[PDB]
RNA sequence: UCGU
RNA sequence: GGCUAAUCCCCCAUGUGGACCCGCCCCUUGGGGUGUGUCCAAAGGGCUUUGCCCGCUUCCGGAUGGGCCCGCGUCCCAUCAGCUAGUUGGUGGGGUAAUGGCCCACCAAGGCGACGACGGGUAGCCGGUCUGAGAGGAUGGCCGGCCACAGGGGCACUGAGACACGGGCCCCACUCCUACGGGAGGCAGCAGUUAGGAAUCUUCCGCAAUGGGCGCAAGCCUGACGGAGCGACGCCGCUUGGAGGAAGAAGCCCUUCGGGGUGUAAACUCCUGAACCCGGGACGAAACCCCCGACGAGGGGACUGACGGUACCGGGGUAAUAGCGCCGGCCAACUCCGUGCCAGCAGCCGCGGUAAUACGGAGGGCGCGAGCGUUACCCGGAUUCACUGGGCGUAAAGGGCGUGUAGGCGGCCUGGGGCGUCCCAUGUGAAAGACCACGGCUCAACCGUGGGGGAGCGUGGGAUACGCUCAGGCUAGACG
């Protein structure tokens, strides 16, 4: 099914993914969907994270389904914080 | 049958002027007249008027020069330096607003007949419009 | 390989005298006094009028070769300011006195560019605080140059820092010569630097 | 050597047999209908028609036929029938044809 | 949007079927000039409703056949060979550059 | 040419035609040497040039110079050749590459040494 | 005769 | 040949619904509603087992992915000019998820071409890349997108999906086993071997991270990937010292024999301190899981690092690689000796025949520097295929002349249309790259975030001078 998940964007020792939605069967750097979000694994700024919650939200209400670290990095960000 | 009178026009003009003519008739056409007035408005000649020959309607272009000049060949400077024919039949050339030439950093003209009009090359840019890129003056 | 040989001998070749010693280059010795003529078995013979692309090129030979660096780099920088905004000579100088190894000898810390050049190799300053070793590292307007604390008390460190005592600093630097310390005003403009160059005919020699 | 995953080669021949064998049925039987529909023989043309009709939609129920292919056979199927049946026929027996 | 372009019949000489010229201006990619450049077509037409000299629009349509993917979405304007002979003529005029050649 | 003749036919492209047909349009051929001659130059130099006829590996049989002082060239010699003609000998248009296999280096060669392909002097 |  | 379980297969039922035929209505290619007839459902398993979980069936929709169709664009040769019979169309049928000569039966005789058909040559296409002032030229490796292929050819099976690189069948070529009947194979996956070649790496570490498959989960698989290795192959950074001081050389090797040069240059005095089996030592990794909560939101919790003892920090601490090309002009750098149209140099012009800054060596000099040269190829300079931006009396170039076919071009006035042309709005123009800004690694290369531009095409609206077209008129061209 389509997905939500990360994307190796960085160097070689300074990874940079994307929070990406695209469908199972790409490759993990290949072509997505849609950007989402992006994270910084070692938070070399203070912006190592970012999410744009609201279609994080949209994508997951037509049925993407985030990685384990990609909802890990979701929820982090208050996406199912119903609160 | 002229060819091509819009051409035909700018050159009786570059001849007449090159033997520095007081003026010269050139067949009547409203196109033709429309481009005298944008030549006379910027003062690159007198004037002209309307006349029959021949019982033939012509425009009767009153040329204009500089002053009588020092050393040999006290001949006037032309007003009129250059003046070329752009679009041509066999060859049309048309431009949008974001590529009508500035014609010698501004001290020169293009004549552009637009939808709105023949104008010169800051009145098309004005009002915001391209066309065919008719001539060249300077 | 920043070159390392024989320097008081491009001043020779140079026909202006290139402080490349900084100390010395001012004494009765810099050789620019007892033989300001070119190096080698034909430096005194009759002198043949230069073609244009001679003096373009010596031009570039003159100002590369009074901060050091390698042909590379020195390019790297020129083709950096002919990309930038603004008259691309000026741009030019002051990318070339913003190297990190230059303001450490514009601020006096070291005698010549070249001391200062492992100066800064070997820890021996601080750029807002945190230890700098590239010699080509940019200073930017702001930043703090200094000498690291346990370098302070270095016995060059001191002779040299003692010298500046009252001497005047560039305009657009600043040092507080106790602390050991110096900011980075501005960069300089071209009317800042008096260099025996015209930086225009450098523009034309990369225009070949 | 051995790859365990020849198991599936194992099993399409068992597959392939499943449902080569439904389809002949289908052929089979609609043939038969519109053999009889043809000859005049309405109510029991249609008596076929029917189990053809059946059998075809089961195809379908798995791997078989499924799709829109049930639908075409189907279709096709009720139109021969319903035209051949244009020799006096009256739809006797009613059977999956809805006039 | 489904295309739909116009052009005349040229062809009547098939069965539901019409040959639509159609014509197209554009400058040169390189040399300006304005030039005319053309296309056959195969349209569509089930009531054999149109014959030659016929401008009409055709529309981009669902495959009707290999080589025919369009209908005849109306008449513009009905007679008028000035167009078919022009392509008639440009035709036999290839009845030439060859081996043999007529004569025009 | 009118408009409308460039519409018609337009420019044509000028096509360019090698020097070194030394095939798969490689930097260097190796191959093998036939004859081993000397030839006299032309136009207004005299000398007796070092050339030599190589089988290369690329179906070709060439005659490609041999420079330097002297050299070490036979018949069976395998050589790798670099492209590069010699104003003086028409039909010569390759160099041997000196200090490549068979090809032994300038011996003595102390200045452009890159070239001939002689090792560095220990010099002390 | 050839190259200056 | 015999026995047997199921979420294996089949039958009957239930029919939310859905499929098909016919009718009707609304829509308009096969879209949607409706009525009658007919036909079609299912699988169980797990427990904190009496309700939860995993799963099953039919249907409508969403999302993602894909098929097929169409306009426009896409190299060279016209010493390839005619091409075509499933070929063009029709009717009916077959086949498919589906349109279609896709295939078949029958009917018609059509279809294509100088706006380049057919044939030959060559080639995966693109985002981009290199070059260029631009227009353009050249190119398509790495990375991303699409296509194609999996020893060569043909074929279908199973599937939601393949006509399937590590599935199947047949033919061929080749290797292998063979008891000669007959079998077994396919690195264009990682690594490696061999061959060819001027030339292209480790039979490496790890599954820790990102991602993928299966599983309720634990977890299992993952040569994808994340890393290390080798190669100046590229780019960036860095070192071989800094400051002070002119022995001064059998010989190298200049001279007017007074001296000049290498040169502040110098294993020789003072300073710093690359290297260096010396201490500490990482981010990348917090999820799945467990418990509380309600298997939710929240909240606490074991666990896990290949890279690696690497980076980095702190301590100590040595003065510690320089080479290559060139020096007649173009082109920055000159003298001695040797050689004597020889040996040789040479990109082009040229240099060597006894004074050679051009050969070879030496001293000196210029350039660049862990590189420097060479060869090959691409763009440039080349307005030297000229659109921007060229030419043809004598330099290369007016056809021997005409006639006229296609085509290109078209006087003056008015009106319609609004194709060309121009303007507005809007959609599209993925990411990467490029540009600008800020930011992370001590800098940079490299990387991250954000910003701006954008032709072309689609859609909607508008303008009408010019070109086009239709209509009318004129007489200055033309003809009579
Ligand atoms: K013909
Ligand atoms: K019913
Ligand atoms: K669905
Ligand atoms: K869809
Ligand atoms: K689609
Ligand atoms: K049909
Ligand atoms: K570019
Ligand atoms: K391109
Ligand atoms: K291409
Ligand atoms: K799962
Ligand atoms: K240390
Ligand atoms: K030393
Ligand atoms: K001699
Ligand atoms: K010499
Ligand atoms: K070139
Ligand atoms: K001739
Ligand atoms: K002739
Ligand atoms: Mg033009
Ligand atoms: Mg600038
Ligand atoms: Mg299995
Ligand atoms: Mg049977
Ligand atoms: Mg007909
Ligand atoms: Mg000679
Ligand atoms: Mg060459
Ligand atoms: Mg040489
Ligand atoms: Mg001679
Ligand atoms: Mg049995
Ligand atoms: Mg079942
Ligand atoms: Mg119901
Ligand atoms: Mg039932
Ligand atoms: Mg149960
Ligand atoms: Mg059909
Ligand atoms: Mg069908
Ligand atoms: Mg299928
Ligand atoms: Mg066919
Ligand atoms: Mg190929
Ligand atoms: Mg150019
Ligand atoms: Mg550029
Ligand atoms: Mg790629
Ligand atoms: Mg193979
Ligand atoms: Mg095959
Ligand atoms: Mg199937
Ligand atoms: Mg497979
Ligand atoms: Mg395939
Ligand atoms: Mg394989
Ligand atoms: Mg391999
Ligand atoms: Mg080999
Ligand atoms: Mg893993
Ligand atoms: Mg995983
Ligand atoms: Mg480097
Ligand atoms: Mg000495
Ligand atoms: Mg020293
Ligand atoms: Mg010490
Ligand atoms: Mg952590
Ligand atoms: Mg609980
Ligand atoms: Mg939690
Ligand atoms: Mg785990
Ligand atoms: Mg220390
Ligand atoms: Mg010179
Ligand atoms: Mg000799
Ligand atoms: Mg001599
Ligand atoms: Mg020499
Ligand atoms: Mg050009
Ligand atoms: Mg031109
Ligand atoms: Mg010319
Ligand atoms: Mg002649
Ligand atoms: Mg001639
Ligand atoms: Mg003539
Ligand atoms: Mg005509
Ligand atoms: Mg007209
Ligand atoms: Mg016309
Ligand atoms: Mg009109
Ligand atoms: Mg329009
Ligand atoms: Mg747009
Ligand atoms: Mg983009
Ligand atoms: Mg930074
Ligand atoms: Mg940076
Ligand atoms: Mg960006
Ligand atoms: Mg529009
Ligand atoms: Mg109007
Ligand atoms: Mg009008
Ligand atoms: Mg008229
Ligand atoms: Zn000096």
């Amino acid at each position: 099914m389509v997905k939500i998940r990360l994307a190796r964007f960085g160097s070689k020792h300074n990874p940079h993914y994307r929070i990406v939605v695209t469908d199972a069967r790409r490759k993990r750097d290949g072509k997505y969907i849609e950007k989402i979000g992006y994270y910084d694994p070692r938070k070399t700024t203070p912006d190592w994270l970012k999410v744009d919650v609201e279609r994080a939200r949209y994508w997951l209400s037509v049925g993407a389904q985030p990685t384990d670290t990609a909802r890990r990095l979701l929820r982090q960000a208050g996406v199912f914080r119903q609160e | 049958m002229l060819t091509d009178p819009i051409a035909d026009m700018l050159t009786r003009i570059r001849n007449a002027t090159r033997v520095y003519k007081e003026s010269t008739d050139v067949p009547a056409s409203r196109f033709k007249e429309e481009i005298l007035r944008i030549l006379a408005r910027e003062g690159f000649i007198k004037g002209y008027e309307r006349v029959d020959v021949d019982g033939k309607p012509y425009l009767r272009v009153y040329l204009k020069y500089g002053p009588r000049r020092q050393g040999p060949d006290p001949r006037p400077e032309q007003v009129i330096h250059h003046i070329r024919r752009i679009s041509k039949p066999g060859r049309r050339v048309y431009v949008g607003v974001k590529e009508i030439p500035r014609v010698r950093r501004g001290l020169g003209i293009a004549i552009l007949s637009t939808s709105k009009g023949v104008l010169t090359d800051r009145e098309a840019r004005k009002l915001g419009v391209g066309g065919e890129l008719i001539c060249e003056v300077w | 390989g920043r070159y390392i040989g024989p320097v008081c001998r491009l001043c020779r070749r140079e026909g202006v005298k290139l402080y490349l010693k900084g100390e010395r280059c001012y004494s009765p010795k810099c050789a620019m006094e007892r033989r300001p003529y070119p190096p080698g078995q034909h430096g005194q013979k009759r002198a043949r009028r230069p073609s244009d692309y001679a003096v373009r090129l010596r031009e570039k030979q003159k100002l590369r070769r009074i901060y050091g660096i390698s042909e590379r780099q020195f390019r790297n920088l020129f083709e950096e300011a002919s990309k930038k905004k603004g008259v691309t000579g000026s741009v030019f100088l002051g990318l070339l006195e913003s190297r990190l190894d230059n303001v450490v000898y514009r601020l006096g810390f070291a005698v010549s560019r070249r001391q200062a050049r492992q100066l800064v190799r070997h820890g021996h300053i601080t750029v807002n605080g945190r230890r700098v070793d590239l010699p080509s590292y940019r200073v930017r307007p702001g930043d703090e140059i200094a000498v690291a604390e346990k370098s302070r008390n270095l016995e060059l460190i001191r002779q040299n820092l003692e010298a500046m005592k009252g001497r005047k600093v560039g305009p657009w630097l600043s040092l507080d010569v106790e602390g050991m310390k110096g900011k980075f005003l501005r960069l300089p403009d071209r009317e800042d630097l008096a260099l025996p160059v015209n930086e225009q005919l450098v523009i034309e020699f990369y225009s070949r | 050597r051995n790859l365990s995953a020849l198991k599936r080669h194992r099993q399409s021949l068992k597959r392939r047999l499943r449902n080569k064998a439904k389809k002949s049925a289908i052929k089979t039987l609609s043939k038969k209908a519109v053999q009889l529909a043809q000859e005049g023989k309405a109510e029991e043309a249609l008596k076929i028609m029917r189990k053809a009709e059946s059998l075809i939609d089961k195809a379908a129920k798995g791997s078989t036929l499924h799709k829109n292919a049930a639908a075409r056979r189907k279709s096709r199927l009720m139109r021969k029938v319903r035209q051949l049946l244009e020799a006096a026929g009256a739809p006797l027996i009613g059977g999956g044809l809805s006039a | 949007p489904k295309k739909v372009l116009t052009g005349v019949v040229v062809s009547d000489k098939m069965q539901k079927t019409v040959t639509v010229l159609v014509e197209r201006q554009f400058p040169h990619p390189l040399y300006g000039k304005v030039i005319k450049r053309s296309k056959k077509y195969l349209a569509h037409d089930p009531e054999e409703k149109y014959k030659l000299g016929d401008v009409v629009e055709i529309i981009e349509s669902r495959p009707i056949s290999k080589r025919k993917r369009f209908r005849v979405l109306r008449l513009v304007e009905s007679g008028r060979m000035d167009l078919v002979e022009k392509y008639l003529i440009r035709r036999q005029n290839y009845q030439s550059l060859s081996k043999r050649g007529g004569k025009a | 040419p009118t408009i409308n003749q460039l519409v018609r036919k337009g420019r044509e492209k000028v096509r360019k035609k090698s020097k070194v047909p030394a095939l798969k349009g490689a930097p260097f051929r190796r191959g093998v040497c036939t004859v081993v001659r000397t030839v006299t130059p032309k136009k207004p130099n005299s000398a007796l040039r070092k050339v030599a006829k190589v089988r290369l590996t690329s179906g070709y049989e060439v005659t490609a110079y041999i420079p330097g002082e002297g050299h070490n060239l036979q018949e069976h010699s395998v050589v790798l050749i670099r492209g590069g003609r010699v104003k003086d000998l028409p039909g010569v248009r390759y160099h041997i590459v000196r200090g490549v296999y068979d090809a032994a280096g300038v011996k003595d060669r102390k200045k452009s040494r890159s070239k001939y392909g002689t090792k560095k002097p220990k010099e002390a």
